[PDB]
């Protein structure tokens, strides 16, 4: 779907869950 | 354990 | 999900629980990755060892779920299903190779706060994030540690396994099909899928886009969070080509 993987509580807006940024970091 | 769900998804 | 936490609300809602209807109880996590299509693990469906081979009216899956045990009346949404497609080339018989079904429900659900898909990896976002040390996120509602269970949907964040790492650590035949993820004895942190968290979702967040994309299914591991051990994963995007051939076809 054009819009998959785009979270209603999250993305859609614009809040970050509490560990997202552990995932971000590891993309090095 | 699980509460009982609506007897529509059992039928 | 062993050394996990509790997840957010809506924080995995294409998070999908296979729901056995009698005895009612959970058998598996899955994944919505579209109105329509339920993916998880062909093992949670079909396993002849264990005298597993589950037909769609044996089942229910439970959509936009929180707790693991409660009716969420005006929250969760109770599908049957239509169809059940199992890879054709599925392993049971030795190492759960190509460890993947799809399930196509009777409706399409309503999308919501808590119902919404997941993406599916294309080759390019695959080979960026399939790499060792990269970290993919595992949800569900198996037991808390090997030996007990979640009043809500968990969730444990893990690091991707160099290959020969994850080969070194056991004696089953790892495949092209599969990955493996879990932290190392010396790397302190832990965590690991366990029991009834088969068949739901490896995911990982892409820093490109932003959209989450299904990885991995949960699939195996020997034991639960044992040092040396790693939880295995079916690498969904080498199975894609059999996922957009069901699709299409049904
Ligand atoms: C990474 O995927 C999984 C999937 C299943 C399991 C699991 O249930 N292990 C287990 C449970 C009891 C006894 C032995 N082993 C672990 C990781
Ligand atoms: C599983 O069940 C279906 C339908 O009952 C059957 O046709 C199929 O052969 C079974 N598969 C195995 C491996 O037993
Ligand atoms: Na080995
Ligand atoms: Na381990």
């Amino acid at each position: 779907e054009a819009d998959c993987g785009l979270r209603p509580l999250f993305e859609k807006k614009s809040l970050e869950d509490k560990t997202e940024r552990e995932l971000l970091e590891s993309y090095i | 354990d699980f509460e009982e769900i609506p007897e529509e998804y059992l039928q | 999900i062993v050394e996990g936490s509790d997840a957010e609300i809506g924080m995995s809602p294409w998070q999908v629980m296979l729901f056995r209807k009698s005895p009612q109880e959970l058998l598996c996590g899955a994944s919505l990755i579209s109105d329509r299509w339920v993916l998880t693990a062909a093992h949670c469906l079909l396993y002849p060892p264990w005298d597993k081979n589950f037909t769609e009216n044996d089942l229910l899956v439970r959509i936009g779920k929180h707790s693991r045990t409660r009716y969420e009346r005006n929250i969760e949404k109770i599908s049957m299903l239509e169809k059940i497609y199992i890879h054709p080339r599925y392993n049971w018989r030795e190492n759960l190779d190509r460890d993947i079904a799809l399930m196509k429900l009777k409706k399409p659900v309503a999308f919501s706060d808590y119902i919404h898909p997941v993406c599916l990896p294309d080759r390019e976002t695959a080979a960026s994030l399939l790499q060792a040390g990269y970290k993919g996120r595992v949800t569900g509602w198996g037991n808390l540690k090997e030996t007990g269970q979640p009043s809500v949907l968990q969730v444990v964040n893990l690091p991707i396994v160099e290959r020969p790492v994850c080969k070194d650590s056991t004696r089953i035949r790892i495949t092209d099909n599969m990955f493996c993820a879990g932290y190392k004895p010396d790397e302190g942190k832990r965590g690991d899928a366990c029991e009834g968290d088969s068949g739901g979702p490896f995911v990982m967040k892409s820093p490109f886009n932003n959209r989450w994309y299904q990885m991995g299914i949960v699939s195996w591991g020997e034991g639960c969070d044992r040092d040396g051990k790693y939880g295995f994963y079916t690498h969904v995007f080498r199975l894609k080509k059999w996922i957009q051939k069901v699709i299409d076809q049904f």
